[PDB]
């Protein structure tokens, strides 16, 4: 299980539905405007959820395996909030985690199973869009 | 062959029926399209089932329809105009509902229903199932104006072919004339046998078709290769006819054409060596067997101790079973989720049997009847060919129970071909085990005696493996004696009901437990306690320090000891190699870590198991032959210290596979199977006890630590429903299990248990709430049309929870020397850069890793031995399986791949 | 937390949101061809993941909560499939929950809380489109 991607997605329907229809023949290397509004509208959408649930606690601290994966969510936005470091876009950081889940929304949905090229794209997109997300 | 005539009419319909259900038009259309994909629409088989139920109904007798089929003149108007629509509107008459089709053809329709995929049904009633194949409809299809629009577009249905039309009026006819056929078919279309039969026909004559390169317009699918549509659907139907007259003709062939292995010498020949006793006895009693045996099918069961390595009597029993002619077929089946060469390998060995003999299942098979329909050169096509087949328990079950496609075909032409032996891990929870009985009662029907080492085994599941070649001699005669292998002895009854097989199972178990009662030899059982892998890990260690010393071997003034930490998963164990690292071994001591479970890449795991078998061979005076030995050597050589601990920490895989005899083990307890493959470790070669404790077992599972309950699951006996009052092993264990723990405790058949006073007990009662004893029984299984349907697997699921799909480090496509973490999708790979962390292990003072494997070394060392590509062939040989995880996984050479957290 | 419908909801994306989508204005008491499929193509998927976790106990039975939440999902099914009774379409038996989901994913995606009048048309699709789900 991976319980809170699954929280989060499912409160993105509608973001994810519209990331996954657009990207369905996507070249990276040629994306439309609508793909890339469309990867961060997606993106946004699971940022606001994610910061939400870390900034609240929104969490079973008793779950070991919950709890956990938790502080890992934890940890990437304190890297990249200035509490720990101000680095979101650092490799296994914020938005590269958030890139992850949107390749997971695309495998478990649609069975599709993208790598660098689409992964690399997004942290570009997020590069432009999402620089004052953080201080 | 008595059933093989009518086998063989009843293929040759199929391949008509799925024609005619073709024919709509929006199938054509979707053969034209090329792009976008179109959703089905409605299954082309079940179009093709609606077409054959359209033209005969409702209602006409066998005998009628064939007539009409028989006669070339009609017609075809009336047929034509028949078949109901669903559409237009709402609710249809459902086929085969009702007053619907004579029989023979409801199992005609069945077999054309049948090709796209088993039936699926919604409701999970028992009456329902047991009807079969009545209430098969829209679910069971797995399916509107789209519906009406591929019914229209038309033009021209079979039956205005001039060589489709005589091909059915002359299997019209041979049915008519065939003496008793309509009336025996229509009430056998159920036995599973007959179904099984047809349904293995129907999908290997379509494979052929489809591989296979003058006015008709229906036709088959084209885009995949060549674009456009190639050849005709009508063409394509007589092609099925031809296929399907060739495989009955094959079945028929195959006991005297089927590659064979045969008199190897070995096998036969008496075994002058020590402590063979048990398994010579076994292969004399196997000439009783046979005779009784082959004519009445064979359920032999292996139940040689733990701890004791068994490849001996397998192969006897194997040997015993066909003599001297058609020797040898015979595959053996490892309770494993996966094979490694090296294991299959080392069995090779054991058997004294040639590679080319001997095949390895790895799906790659390590080195024609059914080759003229078959690929020339093909990997399930050599399975089958080999005089004995090596693989696993698990893809033959998922063969047997398949939702869809040819490779369940493959699968039970292969379960089929002579005798399946299991091992005996694989049910796990009573209910896994049940299923594993299905598939083995499926199995025996095939006619295939399987024996089981029952080492382990309980008695209940004994008497439900005993039951299912029961249901199977009476398919099989149409179309009992079980031997009980001991080293004392062994015993075989001849037994018509699976009680009179019990009792006799009964009385076997009175002198196995007489044999227990005898206090054991080898194994002592320690309680300790911890006080959380770090918490946990301090005292492992204090337990390894505390074993070498009691139990070591001294030479030249040094003393080397080896020693399994065994945990129950690949988490916990990864966590206690960490705390391991960090620390160093105790003073004066030197700690060489072994780290080995299912996660690492294929080919890694299988040579570190290489490495620890010729590292862990022990024999008595052996220990100055191990400082020899080239590790023990280097370790020598290396350090000044005098005292090395020589360690593996390892997971179930490996416990329960590897004959391997150790000095000492610490072992996180997973229930009488934990405890039994321990004590065989414990004293795998070597004669005596020191009396001192050499075994030490922990208090509460890592999850009760944790706390997590119930303690013992994944794998655990215990399920939640049935809760043990006491989470404690202390209360747990028996003080007789606690001394010369032995199977015993698992042999029984042990009553009266208290739910929660034994946890052996609870073991048993969960193992009956599976078998005879949400729990569709098993005997209702047999009893029941349930081979017609999908509704049993779906309500008892093979391998349930979640499965990871497979992935490897693979060499680049480009470039050779960078390597790229890459998942295997469909015939291809997808890039896995993104998510794979790779982590280093900090390495304790006095302390290294041994029996460890440099994947770019163990690529070239499989390039050399295998003439292949670097990327291709360490794919092949790289895989490992992992449930998936957003994340992904953090990679260490060592260590394997552990998830994210 | 209600887990196990997150579970599904986010392996069900692609249809959460066209119904959604297409239910924004609906009028129950006239909705159109295309709103009646989304809804039932929404149900479906639903119906073909929360089968599939109870027959083969996708669950962690030593968690308290999820264990419990399970066998309400388990009693349901038994009571639509014949086991313990076959009335698949009683009050707060499987579509019936499958129903209060598909209120759940409206209200968790975008703040909108239907009632009685889309509740009961919900019922009503199943009824039409779902009796062969079922003996």
């Amino acid at each position: 299980s991976n319980t809170i991607s699954d929280r989060i997605v499912a409160r993105s329907v509608i973001e994810a539905a519209r990331f996954i229809q657009s990207w369905e023949d996507a070249d990276p290397d040629s994306l439309t405007e609508d793909q890339v509004l469309a990867a961060a509208g997606f993106a946004a959408r699971l940022h606001e959820g994610l910061q939400a649930t870390v900034l609240q606690r929104l969490v079973d601290e008793s779950n070991h395996e919950e709890y956990r994966e938790f502080k890992a969510w934890e940890e990437a936005l304190l890297n990249a909030d200035g509490r720990v470091a101000s680095s979101p876009f650092a490799d296994w950081g914020w938005w590269y985690r958030i890139a992850n889940v949107m390749l997971a929304t695309a495998s478990q949905n649609v069975g599709v199973t993208w790598g660098s090229r689409v992964h690399g794209r997004l942290m570009a997109i997020f590069q432009d869009k999402f620089k004052q997300r953080y201080e | 062959w008595h059933s093989a005539e009518d086998i063989r009419l009843l293929t040759v319909m199929a391949a008509l029926f799925h024609d005619i259900g073709k024919a709509s038009q929006a199938f054509q259309a979707k053969l034209r399209n090329r792009g976008k994909p179109m959703a089905d629409a409605y299954r082309h088989e079940w179009v093709s089932l609606r077409l054959f139920e359209a033209f005969v109904g409702p209602g006409s007798s066998d005998e009628d329809w064939l007539r009409r089929l028989a006669d070339k003149r009609e017609t075809g108007d009336a047929w034509l105009s028949q078949l109901a629509r669903d559409d237009r509107q709402s609710a249809p008459p459902g086929p085969f509902q009702k007053s619907r089709l004579p029989p023979l053809a409801q199992a005609v329709g069945w077999l054309i229903v049948s090709h796209h995929r088993l039936p699926n049904g919604d409701h999970r009633g028992s009456a329902s199932l047991a009807r079969l194949p009545a209430p098969i409809q829209s679910q069971w299809c797995g399916a509107a104006k789209e519906k009406a629009a591929c019914w229209q577009f038309p033009h021209g249905l079979p039956f205005a072919s001039a060589h489709w039309r005589a091909r059915t009026a002359l299997c019209a006819q041979s049915m008519l004339e065939r003496p008793g056929l309509l009336a025996r078919g229509p009430a056998l279309l159920h036995d599973s046998y007959v179904m099984h039969v047809s349904r293995l026909i129907l999908m290997l004559a379509d494979h052929h078709y489809s591989s296979l390169p003058p006015n008709f317009p229906l036709h088959a699918n084209t885009d995949r290769d060549s674009g456009k549509l190639k050849q005709r659907l009508d063409e394509h139907l007589l092609g099925v006819a031809l296929h399907s007259r060739k495989l009955a003709g094959t079945l028929p062939r195959l006991e005297r054409q089927l590659p064979r292995l045969a008199r190897h010498k070995g096998f036969t020949r008496r075994v002058e060596q020590p402590r063979f006793r048990w398994q010579d006895k076994a292969y004399d009693c196997a000439m009783a067997c046979r005779e009784q045996a082959m004519e009445h099918g064979f359920f032999g069961l292996n139940l040689a101790s733990t701890g004791c390595g068994k490849t001996l009597a397998n192969g006897r029993i194997l040997y015993a079973l066909a003599d001297p002619q058609r020797g040898a077929r015979f595959s053996i089946a490892l309770g494993l989720r996966s094979l490694t060469l090296q294991t299959g390998q080392a069995y090779r060995e054991r058997l004294g049997l040639g590679d080319d003999d001997l095949a390895i299942l790895v799906s790659h098979v390590h080195f024609g009847p059914l080759r003229e329909w078959l690929g020339r050169n093909s990997a399930g096509n050599r399975l089958l060919q080999a005089p004995i087949l090596a693989c696993t328990i698990d893809h033959l079950m998922p063969a047997s129970e398949s939702l869809r496609g040819g490779h369940q075909i493959a699968p039970l032409l292969r379960l089929m071909t002579s005798d399946l032996v299991l091992d005996e891990v694989d049910d796990f929870d009573i209910d896994d085990l049940p299923a594993l009985s299905r598939l083995v009662h499926w199995a025996g029907l095939f006619g295939s005696r399987v024996l089981l080492s029952s080492a382990t085994l309980p008695p209940a599941l004994v008497q439900g493996l005993f039951e299912a070649y029961r249901s199977g001699r009476e398919i099989f005669q149409r179309h009992i004696r079980c031997a009980w292998f001991d080293e004392f002895s062994s015993q075989s009854s001849a037994h018509g009901a699976v009680t009179s097989f019990s009792e006799a199972h009964a009385t076997f178990v009175a002198q196995r437990l007489a044999k227990l009662e005898q206090l054991p030899p080898r194994r002592q059982a320690q309680l300790c306690t911890v006080h959380l892998c770090r918490e946990l890990a301090g005292q492992m260690n204090t337990w390894m320090a505390d074993l070498h010393r009691c139990h070591h071997t001294e030479h030249q003034g040094r003393r080397i000891s080896f020693g399994l930490l065994r945990l129950a998963n690949i988490e916990p164990l990864i966590e206690l190699a960490q705390a391991i690292l960090a620390q160093g071994a105790p003073e004066g001591l030197h700690v060489h870590l072994c780290v080995y479970h299912s996660r690492h890449p294929l080919l890694v795991r299988s040579a570190i198991e290489r490495q620890l078998d010729e590292l862990l061979k022990r024999s008595d005076d052996d220990a100055a032959a191990l400082f020899a030995r080239p590790t023990l050597a280097k370790a020598l050589q290396a350090s000044t210290e005098r005292d090395h601990l020589f360690v593996v920490l390892a997971s179930p895989v490996a416990e329960v596979g590897r004959d391997h005899d150790y000095d000492w083990a610490i072992v996180e307890p997973s229930s009488m199977r934990s405890i039994i493959q321990l004590a065989g470790r414990i004293r795998r070669h070597r004669s005596g006890f020191s009396g001192e404790a050499n075994l030490y077992l922990l208090s509460r599972n890592i999850r009760s630590l944790e706390g997590q309950n119930p303690a013992f699951q994944r794998p655990g006996f215990e399920t939640p429903d049935f809760p043990l009052d006491s989470h404690d092993l202390h209360d747990l264990l028996d003080p007789a299990l606690l001394a010369r723990i032995d199977a015993s405790p698992r042999i029984v058949e042990p009553f009266p248990l208290f739910p929660r006073s034994r946890l052996v007990d609870l073991e048993h009662r969960r193992l009956r709430a599976l078998m005879l004893a949400s729990l569709l029984g098993v005997p209702l299984w047999w009893q029941t049309p349930a081979s017609l349907s999908g509704a049993l697997q779906t309500s008892q699921p093979f391998r349930a929870g979640a499965k990871e799909r497979c992935y490897a480090l693979l060499p680049d496509e480009d470039d050779e020397e960078r390597l790229h973490f890459s998942r295997y999708e469909e015939g291809t790979w997808s890039n896995q850069d993104n998510l794979l962390r790779n982590l280093d292990l900090t390495y304790g003072p006095r302390i290294q890793t041994w029996g460890t494997v440099n994947y770019r070394e163990e690529l070239v060392a499989m390039a050399g031995r295998e003439d292949l590509d670097l990327r291709q062939c360490a794919m092949r040989y790289g895989e490992v399986r992992l449930r998936e995880n957003t994340q992904g996984w953090s990679y260490h050479p060592y260590l394997g791949f552990k998830k994210y957290n």
